[PDB]
């Protein structure tokens, strides 16, 4: 399992670039692939997605037009043609590999990714910038505009760290589900609209920015971020 | 002719209280059998 | 739906094409079962469970041979059963007739025509011409016996085998003929160790059973 | 010649004590107890993609996965609230005889006429599904197999024995030997301490598995035993065979209690299942249907009439609120 | 009087159809081609026959600019019918295995959209020129006066069928006589001949007067009164052999003997 970007350098306004990704170590053509983007004051943003067949394709809003994503199963590749760039397209691109059946958890891997300098929605509300605080009991919470509870009985909610230096990592799925390969330490909960986060006992790797992200509906959407500096 | 003879040494009930023991069984748990609309999930 | 669920739908729908395309293969490929006891030299006709494959006229056959009461309920929808009989050991001819009975009168096979090899000719007309051993010390009904005004004999033969071939083919035609009504047929051979024609009848066969099936399909029998 | 005697009369000994111990019978007691009366049930799914006979069928622990094995060569994982398919695994043999789903839902066994279990690996990081281990060492055709743990399983074999097999290195812990002919299936207690075994010779036998003995050993069917199915509370037998009777086994009484039988079935029986409270007894027949008996009166309750040939596969959820049924035409039904 | 055959031509063609549904276990690539043709049968008994007796009764008109359009569009179903049996079973005998692999529902759709996409072709015209010429259609009273359909579409609906039917009846008889030579492989070969033949004799006796009756009325004029009243009696043999089809093509395999013993 590993996933490396390639591409990025500097263009002027105006011009156009393509980056790609090169995949290795799993059966590339059974998932899924997303684009995100993280500009240094913003946060992560979503871009565009790629069904496992090439069957779907969608966009966010600020790119259509002008984006275009492409797939190539036997050379295990991906790529993302960009036109008309502007200065708000300076920023670090991941790709992300997701598949969908049930009890699947759907974004468990992060590659690096690359720079890029140039020259309705469902509102995720997180608010505080800093926590601060070994031993200790932490409590992280989201708010979103609109329930995340669906009719079959699932809520579709995300968290995600990310460490100094390091890609976002995947905690839970579906607001109690832990993620394979993480301590016993995290757990979560909520109802409709309103969601915590809870780390029993505090270590030095559990530094870093936490994010909630909602999955029901197209485009999606993440929240400002909560930093933890102990 | 061992086999027989350990089978011989069996600690045996009466077939009335075996079949009671069932009836039992059977009347305890009726309330939980579904198959004897907004609950089926089918 | 949930997003989710359209991106199950659409794995769904192409394990389902996936198994479409598999299937087209396998119809294209014809299955034999053989059946014979030791000594009968089943591994020479065409030459857990043994697999051959040969191949005439561009149609593909898959032959499985397996090492019986239990094991043969899951061979019902082959094309055909190739059974091989010794007929140079006149000991052990009543086993093979009991066994060829136990699979003919079968109730799981009733719709599965047999292939019939006798083999072993040479061996049998070597002990009919040097007359050590006769057939009347096993089947007394065989010293009144005639060979028919019909009979076509392999010409030079010595008229002394053709009533011994015949004889022994009578013996295994005559159960198949007392049931069945129509519904299966037998299809009787002489073959030897040194044949090479065997893939050509079998191809013949398999093409007359067909036909039977085609015919009975369009309301004409 | 001195020995015959002597295991006839510890036969005789066995006889006279049953005879003792029947002092009533089932259709006595339960004359204060009220019919079923008529159960009805229908189709809410159908499940198609088999191209070939349908041979096993096993539910999983949270009520929605469903295995089956087919003729086709393939192994098919299936969601019963969606008809979604889920996984679809090639076998390397065709001739494929049972199935079945590890407890805790990361493994699936299969195996038939190549004389090998095979164990399969439903959960990896590279997304595919990979074959974990071969168990070798039978001399038949491999009939049925059922998990203890995510370690442990339990086979039968045409070659009159079973074994108890340790998955982590391959080998065969304890043979379980005292049949005379080829054992059909298997049956494991709710407590996971006792199997029960069923074969052509016409008896079933009690084994205890943490020490390799036969217990006890019960008889009364005039043919070969296809199916078995195990009472919950854990103290009795449910038993079919090709004679087109079934009996029902006491291990307290050590005796036969009730025979479900009728005048108008000629044909076998292929699969035996039971309901969670214990009140209703499923069986597969060669007439193209399925009957629903009453277990405590020897009456019939009901009938499933959809399928075009053969039912081979017959399964009750852990919730109790689903049957799942297979044929040879290569569908399956859920019934409700 | 004649009035019964209608009643056995709708009869036969409902237990024709019934015989597929309810019994089952008949495969569709073979046994739903039967079925529409029962239903153009059937149709044709309704659309057509009841309203030319009238004109027997009145000797006279009421009709016409339509109703000559639907007969013609029945008949020539049954008959595009027929003819896509033939070639079928010719097929399926000398190349049995490549049949096999062949058969699927996707060749029933295509046959049944064919012969009906062929069937309306012929019809069209008939109210379009009739609406706007009333002597095309009325002479003298309702009969198809215009020589321009008469010599035209006649060969279509029914010479062109009877050359191919008679060249694959040739050919099928041919290749059954060689196969036999290669015991009751040989009896089952004998009597699909004694079928074929009767299929195909009944085919031509019953359609073959009225065409030549009907191409002498307009290329030889040749006494008319002769001619029509003629065409008076032999339209009506076309007619019955619409209940006749339905069965020989049936009554010939024992499930269907049991089946039509049972419902009826
Ligand atoms: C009378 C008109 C309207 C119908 C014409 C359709 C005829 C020509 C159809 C009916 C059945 C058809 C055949 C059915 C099966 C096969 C086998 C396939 O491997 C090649 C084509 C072939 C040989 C088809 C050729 C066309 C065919 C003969
Ligand atoms: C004149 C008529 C009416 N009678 C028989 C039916 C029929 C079929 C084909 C054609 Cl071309 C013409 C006709």
């Amino acid at each position: 399992v590993q996933l490396v970007e390639s591409g990025g350098g500097l263009v002027q306004p105006g011009g156009s670039r393509k980056l790609s990704c090169s995949a290795s170590g799993f059966a590339f053509s059974s998932f899924g692939m997303h684009w995100v983007r993280q500009a240094p004051e913003k946060g992560l943003e979503w871009v565009a997605y790629i069904s496992s067949g090439s069957g779907t394709i969608y966009y966010a809003d600020t790119v259509k037009g002008r984006f275009t994503i492409s797939r190539d199963d036997p050379k295990n590749t991906l790529f993302l043609q960009m036109t008309s760039l502007r200065s708000e397209d300076t920023a670090m691109y991941y790709c992300v590999r997701s598949i969908y059946y049930y009890g699947s958890s759907p974004f468990d891997f992060w590659g690096q990714g690359t720079t890029l300098t140039v020259s309705s929605d469902i509102v995720m509300t997180q608010a505080t910038s800093s926590v601060p605080v070994p031993g200790e009991s932490v409590s992280i919470s989201c708010r979103s505009s609109k329930s995340l509870l669906h009719s079959n009985g699932n809520t579709y909610l995300y968290w995600f760290l990310q460490r100094p230096g390091q890609s976002p990592q995947l905690l839970i799925y579906r607001m109690s589900n832990l993620a394979s390969g993480v301590p016993d330490r995290f757990s979560g909960s909520g109802s409709g609209t309103a969601f915590t986060l809870t780390i029993s006992r505090l270590e030095a790797e559990d530094v870093g920015v936490y994010y909630c992200m909602q999955h029901l509906e197209y485009p999606l959407t993440f929240g400002a971020g909560t930093k933890l500096e102990l | 002719v061992e086999q027989l003879k350990m089978e011989a040494n069996i600690d045996r009930i009466k077939v009335s209280k075996a079949a009671a023991d069932l009836m039992a069984y059977c009347e305890a748990h009726a309330k939980e059998d579904p198959l004897l609309a907004s609950e089926n999930p089918f | 739906v949930s997003a989710e669920d359209k991106a199950a739908a659409e794995r769904s729908k192409m394990i389902d094409k996936n198994l479409r395309e598999d299937g087209e293969k396998a119809r294209r490929t014809l299955r034999l079962l053989l059946l014979g006891a030791d000594n009968s030299g089943k591994s020479t006709i065409v030459k857990g469970i043994f697999e051959t494959k040969f191949q005439v006229d561009k149609v593909n056959f898959h032959m499985f041979d397996v090492g019986r009461r239990k094991w043969i309920q899951c061979f019902n929808d082959v094309t055909a059963i190739i059974f091989v009989v010794d007929s140079s050991d006149y000991n052990r001819l009543q086993e093979a007739l009991n066994d060829f009975k136990s699979i003919w009168n079968n109730r799981w096979l009733r719709t599965i025509s047999v292939i019939l090899f006798l083999n072993k000719q040479d061996l049998l007309a070597e002990k009919v011409l040097a007359g050590k051993s006769k057939i009347e010390d096993y089947f007394p009904e065989f010293a009144r016996y005639t060979t028919p005004e019909d009979a076509t004999p392999e010409p030079g033969e010595d008229p002394r085998v053709t009533r011994a071939k015949y004889f022994i083919r009578k013996e295994f035609v005559d159960i198949s003929t007392a049931s069945g009504d129509g519904r299966h047929i037998c299809y009787p051979h002489f073959t030897c160790a040194v044949d090479t024609e065997n893939a050509r009848r079998i191809f013949n066969d398999c093409k007359d059973i067909i036909l039977q099936m085609n015919l009975r399909e369009y309301n004409l029998v | 010649d001195q020995l015959r005697q002597e295991a006839e009369q510890l036969k005789n000994q066995i006889r006279d004590a049953r005879k003792a111990c029947a002092d009533a019978t089932l259709s006595q007691i339960t004359n204060n107890i009220d019919p079923v009366g008529r159960i009805q049930m229908r189709t809410r799914r159908t499940l198609r993609g088999h191209l070939a006979k349908i041979y096993a069928m096993h539910w999983g622990t949270d009520s929605r996965l469903l295995v089956s094995a087919s003729q086709d060569g393939k192994l098919i994982i299936w969601d019963s609230y969606t008809t979604n398919k889920v996984h679809a695994i090639p076998l390397r043999s065709s001739w494929v005889m049972t199935c079945a789903y590890a407890p805790s839902g990361n493994y699936v066994a299969c195996g038939g006429l190549d004389n090998i279990c095979s164990i399969y690996n439903l959960k990896t990081r590279e997304g595919n599904v990979r074959v974990s281990r071969e168990l070798a060492g039978h001399t038949g055709y491999l009939s049925c197999c059922r998990f203890l743990d995510d370690n442990q399983i339990v086979t039968s074999s045409g070659d009159t024995t079973c074994a108890l097999w340790d998955i982590e290195t391959g080998q065969q812990t304890t043979t379980f030997t005292g049949h005379t002919g080829d054992v059909m299936s298997l049956s494991l207690a709710p407590d996971t301490r006792l199997f029960v075994s069923g074969a052509c010779d016409a008896s079933a036998k009690l084994w205890d598995v943490r020490e390799g003995m036969c217990r006890q050993t019960f008889t009364g069917h005039e043919s070969d035993i296809n199916a078995i199915c195990f009472f919950p509370n854990g103290n009795a037998f449910a038993t079919g065979s090709d004679d087109a009777t079934c009996r029902l086994f006491d291990l307290r009484a050590d005796q036969e209690l009730m025979t479900y039988s009728h005048d108008n079935i000629i044909c076998g029986i292929t699969s035996v299942s039971f309901s969670k409270s214990g009140r209703l007894l499923l069986a597969g027949y060669d007439d193209f249907n399925c009957n629903v008996w009453d277990a405590l009166k020897a009456d019939r309750a009901g009938v499933l009439a959809g399928h075009d040939n053969r039912v081979s596969c017959l399964g009750v959820t852990d919730d109790g609120m689903a049957v799942a049924t297979g044929s040879w035409d290569s569908f399956l039904k859920i019934w409700n | 009087s004649i009035v019964i055959i209608i009643i056995m031509t709708i009869g036969g063609n409902i237990l024709v159809i019934m015989a597929v549904s309810m019994e089952k276990k008949l495969h569709n690539a073979t046994n739903y081609f039967l079925m529409s043709l029962a239903i153009a049968d059937m149709l044709v008994g309704l659309l057509v026959m009841p309203l030319s007796l009238l004109a027997i009764l009145y000797d006279y008109v009421w009709l016409c600019p339509v109703w000559i359009s639907l007969d013609v569009l029945f008949s020539t179903a049954s008959i595009m019918h027929l003819c896509a049996i033939s070639l079928d079973r010719y097929v399926a005998i000398r190349n049995p295995i490549e049949h096999s692999r062949f058969n699927s529902r996707t060749k029933a759709i295509m046959k049944i959209a064919i012969v009906w996409a062929i069937s309306i072709g012929v019809s069209v015209p008939i109210p379009v020129i009739g609406l706007r010429d009333e002597e095309k259609v009325f002479v003298n009273t309702c009969v198809l006066n215009d020589p321009n359909f008469v010599l035209i579409g006649s060969f279509v609906a029914f010479f062109i069928p009877l050359t191919i039917m008679v060249i694959t009846y040739c050919l099928t008889i041919y290749v059954l006589r060689r196969q036999a030579l290669m015991m009751q492989a040989i009896n089952n070969e004998r009597k699909a001949s004694k079928v074929l033949g009767i299929v195909f004799f009944v085919f031509l006796i019953m359609w073959c007067p009225f065409f030549i009756t009907n191409i002498l009325s307009v290329l030889c004029e040749c006494n008319q009164k002769l001619m029509e009243k003629l065409l008076n009696v032999f339209v009506w043999i076309g007619y019955v052999c619409s209940g006749i089809n339905p069965l020989v093509y049936t009554l010939f395999n024992k499930i269907y003997r049991r089946a039509f013993s049972n419902y009826l």
